[PDB]
């Protein structure tokens, strides 16, 4: 349900 | 004409504004657009999170944007993993200094200093995929 950190 | 599909906030204009919608690319691939205009006099520090990170690429996903600027940020899925209507993707923007830097370690110093309640946040969720 959180967020995360992205990644490219 | 038909009015654009944009969030507008006090730091970011965010195209599209809530729903992201996600096509089928000439290279064989999965594809969505997240543009990002800056409206302020100064450099705004973006960061894009996503709540399935095992499942997307996002780039640029950790920048910063000029003033007057726009950023398109290219979201995919990768191969064989499907778009669920649960992911949900945050954009956190906040205002930089006059006189500050954008490199690697002057934006993990900004996002360990800056106050919580400077710090902008718009989210976005995926639609399923249609083809
Ligand atoms: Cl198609």
């Amino acid at each position: 349900d959180e967020f995360y950190d992205a990644l490219s | 004409k038909k009015p654009l599909s944009v969030f507008k906030g006090p730091l970011l204009h965010i195209s599209p504004a809530e729903e992201l919608y996600f096509g089928s690319t000439e290279s064989g691939e999965k594809k969505t657009l997240i543009v990002l205009t800056n409206v302020t006099k100064n450099i705004v520090a973006f960061k894009v999170r996503t709540t399935a990170p095992e499942k997307y690429r996002v780039k640029p996903s950790n920048s910063s944007c000029d003033p007057g600027a726009s950023v398109d940020i290219v979201v995919s899925p990768h191969g064989g993993l499907t778009v669920s209507a649960q992911d949900r993707f945050l954009i956190m923007a906040a205002e930089m200094e006059q006189s500050s830097g954008t490199g690697p370690a002057e934006l993990t110093q900004f996002w360990k200093e800056v106050p919580r309640n400077k710090v902008m946040e718009h989210r976005l969720r995926c639609h399923t995929v249609e083809s």
